[PDB]
RNA sequence: UUAAAGUUGCUGCAGUUAAAAAGCUCGUAGUUGGAUCUUGCUCGGCGCCGGCCCGAAGCGUUUACUUUGAAAAAA
RNA sequence: GAGUACACCGGAAUGAUUUGGGCGUGCCCCC
């Protein structure tokens, strides 16, 4: 089941077995990698890409028509942010929870899910400092909120 | 059961199940000798022959034996193909 | 979590074997699951089998036969000596004129009997009569 | 049934299970393929929109996000997109 | 004159004979925009089992989308030219060793034996793609493949079937059978 | 003191009611981890007229595992 | 050239003639 929750559960997509282009598209490479281009410089993380791209153009799948994925084309490019999307977004809400809680002191339930906050994260820093994508001295403080974002 | 001086030193074989290839033990009452007639190709009277089917007790009890006798049947041919 | 396909894999075949039934569905694949059946396949415990390969870990289908008792697995991989082979089938095999015991030879997924003549051991997978 | 045909089922069964307990994976969606009735330009849009999608021109709104499909305003036409 | 070799060789006339002929095929069309730089490697006869005969083309593979495109003129003309020979179209792949202990860069899985044994099954039949694969395990142990193939295009590939399990069982060795499913598709 | 003791259970014990699962959760060591990859390059030997093969100085990516040998005091 | 129905041109089918559109390739507009 789930990591921290106590209730299983199965919800995930399912890609279908023929690894094939659609007819029916008819955005070949270089048109479809503007638009990626361009919403990269709009400033989104590459999930919202990919849902955007599907949702408002017809694409199946990135890696079905591109040889690569999204992240491998902006690192190509360059434009990617150095701090990867779900550990930004684990952070967002750990200051979230933080700046929730300077003033309520009474609150407990909070403070646990903090705590389980700073575990998914102090995990997820393990296995990216493992996997050599940031740097091995970097870590995480309490402190920092806006230091690190 | 054979020795390796080539005699049937076993006294006797018991029968096997035609539904899930099991033993039938001695003492196992519910097992069956099924009788199933065939007909004439000309008239559709009888003929004189047998094909003879056993089912283990467990298949009788567990819940389920007459889906095993159509495919007993329709193995051997009196069930008709679709139906 | 899952951590042994294998044992899983025959667990389940062991199951449906006892309950009766004609057809199975593996979950998982890996190479050591077709070498294991079809060390059985060429033994004669069992008759046909299939597998769904999509683009993924596959799915196996076993069309059954009556002539299986039990099959077991061992974990961990225990160290399987030349010396050591009939200790371990003088009590993990119901009898010594038949059942068989598979073993990760070097040279190929093969059983006891055969490894008795080619002067060659290594770790075990299970055993099967 | 202690006997089933596992090789090849029935097609209603495969539609009736879940998509991930199938025999093979395939997923239950889609492309849309819908005009809208003041800009005729005519778009393809996924089954479950999961956001608010305007058509080229930007006139009217053509898909709203729900829980599970489109939601999808009236006076557009789709019809059976397949590859 | 237009075929090239990745060693020095000369080539035979046969493969110079269907060199030629497509050059005719070419030039006497209007379809100059896409034969230019388009090339092939080379050719083999294989007998199949009957009395009729295939033909095989090799295909270097950074051009492979090219031909992807024309198929279907450039086989009815092929077939146009001789009609009692079927042309299929593959792109040839270098089945790299594997790093034993005996044993240069890493190999990468593009060149490995599955990848190039799957890209000659999906280049094999273009017209149907693969919709899903059974593989059989007779009483011998022997593998035999079952591929499920694709409803739409089937009047004009229902005849070559015995022609692609030729061809399959001359460059690979191993059995292949082929059918049309109709209920999930 | 040993076997009987499957009453110390590695093979090979038990944990609802007979003796028994921390009140619950997170978490560093230790334990267990999905599928997939089928040998050649400077010396001279068995033979033939600067040459083919054979033997190579020297190199020919790591562990566990298994098999063959040596060395392994006597009673 | 607006692409819901339109005004055309060239290749090609029958020396001369030539066929309602649409982009969701299969059903949608006007008869």
């Amino acid at each position: 089941g789930r990591m921290h929750a106590p209730g299983k559960g199965l919800s995930q997509s399912a890609l279908p077995y023929r690894r094939s282009v659609p007819t029916w598209l008819k955005l070949t490479s270089d048109d479809v990698k503007e638009q990626i281009y361009k919403l990269a410089k709009k400033g989104l993380t590459p999930s919202q890409i990919g849902v955007i791209l599907r949702d408002s153009h017809g694409v199946a799948q990135v890696r079905f028509v591109t040889g690569n994925k999204i992240l491998r084309i902006l690192k190509s490019k360059g434009l990617a942010p150095d701090l990867p999307e779900d550990l930004y977004h684990l952070i967002k809400k750990a200051v979230a929870v933080r700046k929730h809680l300077e003033r309520n002191r009474k609150d407990k339930d909070a403070k646990f899910r903090l705590i389980l906050i700073e575990s998914r994260i102090h995990r997820l820093a393990r296995y990216y400092k493992t996997k050599r994508v940031l740097p091995p001295n970097w870590k995480y403080e309490s402190s920092t909120a806006s230091a690190l974002v | 059961m054979q020795n390796d001086a080539g005699e049937f030193v076993d006294l006797y074989v018991p029968r096997k199940c035609s539904a899930s290839n099991r033993i039938i033990g001695a003492k196992d009452h519910a097992s069956i000798q099924m009788n199933v007639a065939e007909v004439d190709k000309v008239t559709g009277r009888f003929n004189g022959q047998f094909k003879t089917y056993a089912i283990c007790g467990a298949i009788r009890r567990m819940g389920e034996s007459d889906d095993s006798i159509l495919r007993l049947a329709k193995a051997d041919g009196i069930v008709s193909k679709n139906f | 979590v899952r951590m042994n396909v294998l044992a899983d894999a025959l667990k389940s075949i062991n199951n449906a074997e006892k309950r009766g039934k004609r057809q199975v569905l593996i979950r998982p694949c890996s190479k050591v699951i077709v070498r294991f059946l079809t060390v059985m396949m060429k033994h004669g415990y069992i008759g046909e089998f299939e597998i769904i390969d999509d683009h993924r870990a596959g799915k196996i289908v076993v069309n059954l036969t009556g002539r299986l008792n039990k099959c077991g697995v061992i974990s961990p991989r225990f160290d399987v000596q030349l010396k050591d082979l009939e200790k371990w089938q003088n009590n993990l095999l119901p009898s010594r004129q038949f059942g068989f015991i598979v073993l990760t030879t070097s040279a190929g997924i093969m059983d006891h009997e055969e490894a008795r003549r080619k002067h060659t051991g290594g770790k075990i997978l299970g055993f099967f009569f | 049934p202690l006997a089933k045909d596992l090789l090849h089922p029935s097609p209603e069964e495969e539609k009736r299970k879940h998509k991930k307990k199938r025999l093979v994976q395939s997923p239950n969606s889609y492309f849309m393929d819908v005009k809208c009735p003041g800009c005729y330009k005519i778009t393809t849009v996924f089954s479950h929109a999961q956001t608010v999608v305007l058509c080229v021109g930007c006139s009217t709104v053509l898909c709203q996000p729900t829980g599970g499909k489109a939601r999808l305003t009236e006076g557009c036409s789709f019809r059976r997109k397949q590859h | 004159a237009k075929i090239v070799k990745p060693n020095g060789e000369k080539p035979d006339e046969f493969e110079s004979g269907i060199s030629q002929a497509l050059l005719e095929l070419e030039m006497n069309s209007d379809l100059k925009a896409q034969l230019r730089e388009l090339n092939i490697t080379a050719a083999k006869e294989i007998e199949v089992g009957g009395g009729r005969k295939a033909i095989i083309i090799f295909v270097p593979v950074p051009q492979l989308k090219s031909f992807q495109k024309i198929q279907v003129r450039l086989v009815r003309e092929l077939e146009k030219k001789f009609s009692g020979k079927h042309v299929v179209f593959i792109a040839q792949r270098r089945i790299l060793p594997k790093p034993t202990r005996k044993s240069k860069q890493k190999r990468p899985r593009s060149r490995t034996l599955t990848a190039v044994h799957d890209a000659i099954l999906e280049d094999l039949v273009f017209p149907s793609e693969i919709v899903g694969k059974r593989i059989r395990v007779k009483l011998d142990g022997s593998r035999l493949i079952k591929v499920h193939l694709d409803k739409a295009q089937q009047n004009n590939v229902e005849h070559k079937v015995e022609t692609f399990s030729g061809v399959y069982k001359k460059l690979t060795g191993k059995d292949v059978n082929f059918e049309f499913p109709e209920f999930q598709l």
